[PDB]
């Protein structure tokens, strides 16, 4: 897993 | 949510719930109650899963206070801890229950008796002289057994209290940022400041 | 089991000028160590001065810039022909993205156009629909080769005034379109000799006031 | 992500940094983590980029339906429940969500409140948020007082930050800073984290460990 | 708990005209969390210069072990150990833990005494020599460098212009990583003078 | 299981070990799995036979009621009933069926329906697991326009070696003859077909 | 479902059974609001043709939708309980999500649109 | 979620000057076993597209089926059913396109790979690929399975991109699908001796091909090959 | 990595591409994958490059001391033999495919190993990643009775197919002929199809443009 | 691969196809699976070629250094060696062989070891995974005291629809013949068996 | 074991190390030394795996103990923490390897300067003006970084040191029930007795  | 206690004395119930509010490395609060007023002699406190305790505390409180408004009428503890445990015992059979487990301390106007309900997210229902919930009964449990006498005044059933606190705050390995106390009685519900 | 997804490579670049924006990418499209095919276009023009890439999962990314294209025909329909702006766009794709949040779109999506003061605007969105506006945005499987050259040349990144004793910092400025095609090039051809999964050719959008144009280079076909 | 907003005598601080990663990867370094719900209505957002971006532009939405069917600017406890009690319906869905719902109301005041997408909701004066959140949290609390000015305030959270930004390897770029009054919520710039380390260096004389 | 990737850092090696440099940053951290800010990934054994990433412990093992080796090399040998050799000495040392390895990425530079020649190698962690005319890079942002160096680089740079070459490929590649940063250090090398220069960069 | 159907001049023969194993114990050494679809369309059934069994019967019924609006079925159209069934539900189902009927315009066929669901119609097919043995020997015997007693004894001969090496088939060897004279249930047993 | 339409208009532009309705609160008892200073003040009549009537348990005229308001009625009696149900609910689930009680405003405007989604949805009266 | 159970290999296919040619072999597997010799795996739609299909034969069967409806669904209320509003390879692959990338969306895909080779209305070539992923790409020469790995390499020697295709005539392109044909027999083990073969022109129009034979291969020299290493009897 | 090996009249050819990767990265654009066992005994390899490179040193150093220890040119059999005792004896963790070939007293030769330890005997043999591209290759144009110069086109224009077709391999083409009777011709980069063309700019920095905060004399002498 | 080896009246003949796969790809179409371990000793491989090439080996060197001290060794102790090394080994080894050889007193003989490390004298042996589509047409064919054309001709006919059904198996036919004469090697090539 | 602290100031080094030692849901024991005096002017402290780290510790001690009787002379440092390093490096790639984290804090006698070594249970030696192992890190560190001067002397360092400690006892989850505090300067080592 994602785009944190 | 951790440590949560419950004693019933001679004319009161007494409720005893930590202050930290814990996730992670970081304790992000150290001052929440872990309880709702269900209704004016009815109070219950709660622990367990992280927004299932809230959620299902503030949907038992509004449901018993829409009973009140409807019969213009208090339910007695014995009838709202029996509500709170068919609602458990429906939830664990759910998609996804309720991983919550609560004490329910009242007065029972009618009879005139302090009542102390200790129900699991399981819906296991036992009326008790004293409980608790999670790792602080291990403790408690067998203090109480020792220390605990029916007939103790308020004032007795706080000193005994201040006594579990302590013994908590030395054997946990959780620091649990103290305790918030509420008394149940005739007079209704209210809090002790200083503890 | 069955896996939904699959990689076909690729990598695609989107630079904003002054009155101007590049959305450019290579034409190759691969599956594991094999080549599907030399030239296979995914920057697309979807209609009111937008162009757009959604790279990755080829499947997913059609199913994207289609659906896209759909969004902006009915966008006429129901608002009595009006112009699509580069933000409204952009937010009814983070939608798109996010409608799928639990069965994603495998893809990289870069949008570029001109805002509605005439300057130039590059979208870039991750699989899910977070999206931020940009000077510069690299995309897919070369992605951390270019984009630190990009920081370098393009934001001026690192460069400090010379004898300035490191204190003052290279003036920010927007590039010609001949600049900016340059450093694409220069990128594409870079990360064509040290990725495996970009080459074959380089095609590139350039979208001004007057419209979209578009030109293609050759890469290493190794 | 590091994000902190806290309670004073003069209002509510709220900073955040601007990184966005990919694993290992540093994505962006200039990321709009604080939303603009309406002008005395600020959100933080830590946790997954989408779901933070996706719910708060939500809320804002269902804010603005609230004021427009009540005529009435919602109170910022309804507005923070608004949000949990949507998270708690998708919990164990895997949403990623650490946000603070931070404004001014007149029946309210100042207030703030945690949310996160394992649906707790907690009203609290300090609350760090991120993967450097306990970074932030030492230099915060070690320098925190009711009594600080604006201007103090105003610093020591964009300081909070920065130390979070240093030593977490997960937080950086810039600083975002915010200051809400009873008037609603100012802007306090962007600081870059690459020029601001050096000046804070230098004029405090702290980050003895850098090599100078 | 992937042993190349928990430290992080980088090292990057570039050849010019008559001349070679090698740098590296200064970070050692515990994955997200930064500890030191000193700690130096680039070593040398007489003229022969050796910069390692990977596993920081491995890091310090074989910066001793190699010291070790080149020490007792030239006590026999009566004279120091040459780039060439001592690429060979690392691979060797490598592939003896071949199924039990250290977790590395070495990167040896340096100038051949005799022949005058710019010499630079890289490493795999069992020891695969990648020699190379133009740069070697190594380290958790790699990619990044790879990309830097592919595009910046051009051969015959004399030492101050290859100077600014090697600096903003380390960097612009070590910003694009969480793991990499926090400092850098830059070694120009002659033919017989060596000069080392801290870098300026962001401290996030 | 053992399985085979054969067409030939004057129709069409299918043919069928006996033997039903859980594991390594015999369930049933006397199985019929020659099963009735239709007057002169027959079935043989492999692989799980609470599967077979079931789908057996919704064809059988499917035919039936074909019949009384429609008229008598072509052997294609009961094949392509099967298939419907095995490939719609090729997740739930185990079953590798071997269609056979006698028409008196297209006179014998036999159609295979294996475990994906797919038809094929050939001149004779063979299933179940005592079928790879025989493969080579089925190849090298069989003839277009046989007799019946050729066909008999090719059968016979291909089924015995099948279940010589197969241990999960054995028992009797049943068939089913379908011509225009009608059908005829044919058995060997063991002491005849072991010592061929 | 019962579908019909049963509140319609007419060619004068008036729809009977919310017209008819009105006249079923004229037979129902009378009832009356007056409003002070700092309070208010409902009043209800109760018909006398009813005696043997106990009144400890009879259903009072005005009911507590919250503790902070009430409802009283003219009318059918079996229709104002299910208003009354409903609003009591509304207030509640109010409670719940806006952590504050409902306004009188916001209490009459769920109730009132209750009553008016009854005037235009199929199967009800 | 699937398993393919009985399997077709390779499809392979190439652009000439006036048309597309397409070929596949007759082979059924059942994992290792050769099982069915009779499968074409081309199959015409009107008279100027064929489908090729590889992979589980029971979903091509499927599709097959598909197909087939397709040209009766168009005839409906059509007087230009065999003329100007005649099915388009464009149109019956974009179809096939979607039902892919839809079934493989409900997590149960057709498993196959596709290679839709035809000549549309206007005498353009048509040829494009579509699999079990709903993953599309066209290209000068396309191939399935082992195919994409040991004809395309050869077939791209004959036309390597855009501007070889006017420079490659019939015969030339015909003899190097029939070469990687012969190749592939050599190397896939899941592959047959007979396949069919398909040629549209824009000119001559539909030409199918069946029974061929791969013919004139290399066996001699294996004679001479003795052991492993040492051996020398 | 795309490996061949072709037998002629009088000797045998092996060839190789020179691309290293690191996953999709092009670690080494011209690695040299020919190997010397002996003068007239050599080696390509495929797999796991330190493994390759390792195993045909080991052997190619025993093989001296055999050699020396026998007084005799040393033989591809025995070459063979030692590899594949080694690789079995380590059950495939030595991840080394091997094409042996050279010539010998007892005449020319042609191997293949594989990690594992089994070996193969050919005419005409194919390694690697490319394997396929090149084999099809192979098969396609190998006949009986191939000349030096035949042979040499054959196995390069089986090098290129891999390289064009095969992601995993690219850049130059590497030969080496070993004719009996005479010595063994290594021909590095005998095919250049693969040269970077020129850049479209250049990034030389203006001197001063990075920041430095030290600078000191590093000791090198004693 | 399929691999057989068949006693008869002079001798005894071993047959092999030539067909070597990793998964679905023919690494190797012209492979020799018959190998010498003694001149008039020889076997079949099958399985594992890392394994059965390893273990021949050890084979031939184990009756070489026999033959140097007791002379010319029989069949069965070759047979007893190869069993011995498969048997000790068999939770490493994944080897089927076949081995058959010459005696001027015992003749031909065959003997089969399966993964297991068991050891079983035969008349004749099939193995490999092509072996599974022949046991039927092997069994029914097969005689003893056959003449050596009749023995080609039966390896031929069976090999052939072995390498017909089986896609691990095919390329070219490869025979030794093992008689009093000497050693002889057979080819047949694809042309001439597949249309058998 | 748990938290472990270091502090290099101007003329000493002082180390702060958590007094609990906690098992399961039982505190079993408050008062707790983690930290062996390795020579009369080098001290080292240590966290991690139960038992691995006082057996570690001990290991260490005699043999530092053994060098100085051989020599009659007091190992630096720096000698020491390599050492100690190379010990854990070894132990790494054991069998079974020691999982104990170490600060090493010393008075180097020739240099007339303190030294503090953080090393962890790879065998990853760094020296630091300050140091910390485990969750405690993720606190001090930053609050260091703002704090701390390198010209600072003891009695500032300790209040540096009770800052820290205030923290941890603020936003830790756990109870350490407080810290043994141990400086080491040119005079060696002693312990404060009353933090
Ligand atoms: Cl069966
Ligand atoms: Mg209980
Ligand atoms: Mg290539
Ligand atoms: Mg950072
Ligand atoms: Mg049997």
């Amino acid at each position: 897993x994602a785009l944190f | 949510m951790d440590i949560i206690l419950g004693i019933r004395v001679q004319d009161s119930v007494i409720l005893a719930s930590s202050k930290a509010v814990t996730r992670g490395i970081s304790v992000l609060k150290d001052s929440d109650d872990k309880t709702r007023q269900l209704s004016p002699h009815t109070l219950m406190s709660f622990a367990g899963e992280a927004g299932d305790t809230v959620q299902f505390a503030e949907y038992i409180q509004a449901n018993i206070q829409l009973y009140s408004i409807r019969e213009d009428y208090e339910l007695s503890p014995q009838a709202v801890s029996s509500f709170v445990r068919q609602e458990l015992a429906k939830s664990i059979r759910s998609r996804r229950p309720y991983q919550v487990n609560v004490l329910i301390g009242g007065y029972d106007k009618k009879k005139n008796k302090p009542e102390l309900y200790q129900i699991d997210y399981l819906g296991t229902k036992v009326e008790l002289p004293y409980g608790a919930h999670g790792y602080s009964g291990f403790y408690t449990f067998s203090l109480l057994d020792h220390h605990y006498r029916p007939d103790m005044t308020t004032e007795e059933g706080l000193d005994l209290l201040k006594l579990c606190v302590q013994e908590l705050e030395k054997r946990m390995p959780m620091d649990f940022k103290g305790v918030i106390v509420k008394i149940v009685d005739k007079d209704g519900i209210r809090q002790v400041d200083d503890f | 089991q069955f896996n939904p997804y699959g990689d076909n490579g690729g990598t695609i670049l989107g630079i904003a000028g002054e009155d101007f924006a590049v959305l450019a990418g290579d034409t190759r499209n691969i599956t594991d160590y094999s080549i599907n095919s030399r030239y296979e276009p995914k920057v697309f023009d979807c209609g009111d001065n937008i162009v757009m890439s959604a790279n990755g999962f080829a499947a997913d990314g059609d199913a994207l810039v289609k659906r896209f294209k759909n969004s902006v025909k009915w966008y006429h329909f129901d608002h009595n022909d009006k112009k699509l702006s580069i933000n409204s766009a952009a937010r009814n794709i983070q939608h798109l993205l996010y409608g799928k949040r639990f069965f994603p779109y495998y893809v990289h999506t870069i949008i570029a156009g001109l805002d509605e003061d005439g300057k130039g605007a590059v979208y870039s969105f991750d699989p899910v629909g977070s999206y931020e506006r940009e000077q510069c945005r690299a995309g897919g499987a070369a992605a951390s080769l270019i984009m630190p050259f990009l920081d370098n040349q393009v934001n001026f990144k690192n460069q400090y005034e010379p004898g300035t004793n490191g204190k003052v910092k290279k003036p920010l400025k927007y590039l010609s379109v001949e600049e900016v095609i340059k450093l694409v090039r220069d990128s594409f051809t870079s990360a064509t000799e040290r990725h495996i999964q970009v080459g074959d050719g380089l095609e590139i959008l350039i979208v001004t006031k007057d419209g979209v144009r578009k030109e293609f280079y050759e890469l290493k076909r190794d | 992500t590091t994000t902190l907003a806290f309670r004073f005598q003069g209002g509510i601080i709220v900073a955040v940094d601007s990184r966005a990663t990919a694993g290992n990867w540093v994505a962006s370094q200039t990321v709009k983590k604080v939303i603009e719900i309406n002008p005395f209505l600020l959100g933080t957002m830590a946790g997954c980029a989408a779901d933070c971006q996706f719910w708060e532009t939500w809320l804002g939405s269902q804010c603005r339906l609230h004021e427009l069917r009540e005529k009435e600017r919602i109170s910022v406890a309804a507005a923070s429940k608004i949000l949990s009690n949507l998270v708690y319906q998708y919990k164990g869905a895997g949403l990623s969500m650490g946000t603070m719902i931070c404004g001014y109301t007149r029946k309210e005041g100042p207030t703030i409140y945690y949310v996160d997408s394992d649906g707790t909701r907690l009203k609290g004066d300090i609350f760090c948020v991120g993967s450097g959140q306990t970074f932030a949290y030492g230099v915060l609390d070690s320098n925190y007082k009711w009594d600080l000015s604006v201007e103090d305030a105003l610093y020591l959270g964009k300081r909070s930050i920065l130390a979070a930004a240093h030593r977490d390897a997960y937080s950086g770029g810039s600083v975002n800073l915010y200051h809400v009054t009873e008037d609603g919520w100012i802007y306090h710039g962007n600081h870059d984290v690459g020029e601001l380390f050096w000046k804070v260096k230098e004029e405090e004389g702290s980050f003895n460990n850098v090599i100078g | 708990s992937d042993p190349s990737s928990i430290n992080g850092g980088i090292v990057v090696a570039m050849t010019g005209k008559d001349c070679v440099a090698i740098a590296c940053d200064l970070r050692l951290g515990s994955q997200s969390l930064g500890v030191s800010n000193k700690f130096e990934k680039i070593f040398h054994y007489g003229h022969v210069f050796l910069g390692i990433t990977g596993l920081a412990t491995d890091v310090t093992t074989l910066n001793e072990m190699f010291r070790y080796k080149t020490n007792l090399y030239k006590l026999k040998e009566e004279r120091a150990i040459e780039p060439e050799t001592f690429t060979q000495l690392v691979s060797s040392s490598l592939y003896e833990r071949r199924f039990g390895p250290y977790f590395v990425g070495p990167v040896v530079a340096g100038i051949n005494s005799k022949s005058g020649k710019p010499f630079i190698a890289g490493f795999d962690l069992i020891g695969c020599i990648d020699e190379a005319k133009d740069f070697i890079v190594s380290g958790t942002a790699s990619d990044q460098l790879f990309g830097m160096c592919e595009s910046l680089y051009e051969p015959n740079l004399e030492p101050e212009d290859l100077f600014e070459t090697i600096s903003q490929a380390l960097l612009n590649a070590a910003d694009r990583d969480a793991l990499s940063g926090w400092g850098a250090v830059v070694y120009i090398i002659k033919k017989d003078e060596v000069v080392k220069r801290y870098l300026k960069m962001r401290q996030d | 299981t053992s399985i085979m159907a054969v067409t030939f001049k004057d129709g069409v023969i299918l043919g069928a070990d006996s033997r039903t194993t859980t594991g390594a114990y015999i369930a049933n050494r006397v199985t019929d799995k020659l099963t009735r679809v239709h007057d002169k369309i027959w079935c043989c059934r492999s692989g799980s036979a609470a599967d077979t069994q079931a789908i057996a019967d919704i064809v059988q019924y499917h035919l039936e009621l074909y019949t009384s609006q429609y008229g008598t079925p072509s052997t294609e159209t009961a094949a392509s009933v099967f298939k419907e069934l095995c490939y719609e539900n090729k997740d739930n189902l185990t079953a590798g069926i071997i269609v056979a009927g006698y028409d008196d315009k297209n006179k014998g066929e036999v159609y295979t329906i294996p475990l994906g669901g797919s038809v094929h119609k050939l001149p004779y097919a063979i299933a179940g697991s005592g079928s790879t043995f025989i493969y080579g020997y089925c190849d090298k015997n069989f003839r277009e326009n046989m007799s019946k007693e050729e066909t008999v004894d090719f059968i016979k001969h291909s089924l015995s070696q099948a279940i010589k090496w197969d241990g999960s088939s054995g028992g009797v060897i049943r068939m089913v003859v379908l011509t225009a004279a009608g059908v005829e249930r044919l058995i060997f047993y063991p002491d005849e077909y072991e010592q061929l | 479902g019962y579908d019909r339409a049963l509140s319609i208009f007419s060619p004068d532009g008036h729809i009977f059974q919310v017209e008819y309705a009105l006249e079923a609160v004229k037979r129902g008892t009378c009832a009356v609001g007056v409003k002070g200073k700092n309070c208010v003040v409902l009043g209800c009549e109760r018909r006398s043709t009813l005696k043997l009537q106990d009144t400890r348990i009879t259903p009072s005229k005005v009911s507590k939708i919250d503790s902070h308001v009430v409802l009283s009625f003219s009318g059918l009696n079996a229709d104002s309980r299910i208003l009354i149900e409903k609003a009591r609910v509304e207030a509640q689930s109010h409670r719940l999500t806006l952590e504050d009680p409902v306004t009188v405003e916001y209490l009459t405007r769920y109730v009132a649109g209750v009553q008016q989604r009854y005037t235009q949805s199929g199967g009800v009266r | 979620t699937q398993q393919p159970i009985v399997t077709g290999t390779s499809v392979i296919s190439m652009k000439y000057d006036n048309g597309v040619i397409i070929a596949a072999d007759n082979l059924g597997s059942y994992g290792s076993l050769l099982r069915f010799n009779g499968v074409e795996r081309l199959i015409p739609v009107g008279d100027n597209t064929v489908v090729g299909i590889s992979g589980d034969i029971s979903d091509m069967q499927h599709i097959e089926r598909l197909l087939k409806d397709l040209v009766t669904e168009n005839a409906y209320d059509n007087p230009l059913a065999d003329a100007e509003e005649a099915l388009e390879p464009s149109y019956i692959f974009e179809y096939l396109a979607t039902v892919m990338y839809q079934r493989r969306s409900k997590m149960n895909p057709l498993w196959n790979a596709i290679i839709v080779a035809g000549v549309q209305s206007n005498g353009d070539q048509f040829l494009r690929y579509v699999n079990l992923l709903g993953v599309t790409y066209s290209s000068p020469t396309l191939a399935t399975g082992f195919g994409a790995h040991m004809a395309n390499p050869l077939l791209r020697k004959v036309v390597d991109r855009e501007s070889d295709i006017p420079k490659t005539t019939v015969q030339v392109a015909e003899e190097a699908i029939v070469n990687a044909m012969r190749v592939l027999y050599y190397r896939d083990a899941r592959s047959s001796r007979n396949f069919s073969l398909a040629i549209i022109d824009k000119n001559t129009g539909l030409t199918f091909k069946k029974n061929l034979q791969v013919e004139n291969m290399k066996w001699d020299f294996a004679k001479d090959i003795k052991g492993y290493g040492t051996q020398k009897i | 990595t795309t490996i061949v090996g072709v037998k002629f009249n009088n000797g045998v050819v092996i060839a190789a591409d020179t691309r290293s990767t690191q996953g999709p990265i092009v670690a080494d654009k011209n690695c040299a994958k020919l190997h010397r066992i002996s003068p007239k005994i050599w080696c390509a390899g495929a797999g796991t490059a330190a493994d390759t490179e390792a195993v045909t040193q080991l052997i190619g150093s025993n093989i001296e001391l055999h050699s020396l220890y026998t007084s005799r040119e040393p033989r591809v059999v025995s070459a063979l033999q030692m590899l594949k005792q080694h690789l079995f004896k380590y059950q495939g963790h030595i991840g080394a495919y091997l094409i042996v070939a050279g010539v010998d007293p007892t005449g020319s030769h042609l191997f293949s190993i594989h990690a594992h330890g089994s070996t193969d005997v050919g005419y005409y043999l194919s390694l690697g990643s490319g394997s396929l591209a090149a084999m099809a290759v192979l098969e396609s144009h190998w006949k009986q009775d191939l000349t030096k110069e035949e042979a040499i086109k054959l196995a390069s224009d089986a090098i290129q197919a891999g390289i064009w077709n095969d992601l995993g391999s690219g850049s130059n083409v590497d030969v080496c002929v070993m004719e009996i009777g005479k010595d063994a011709e290594y021909l590095r980069n005998y095919l250049t199809p693969n040269v970077r063309e020129e850049k479209q700019k250049s990034y030389k920095f203006p001197r001063g443009t990075t920041a430095v905060l030290k600078e000191s004399i590093v000791n090198i002498c004693d």
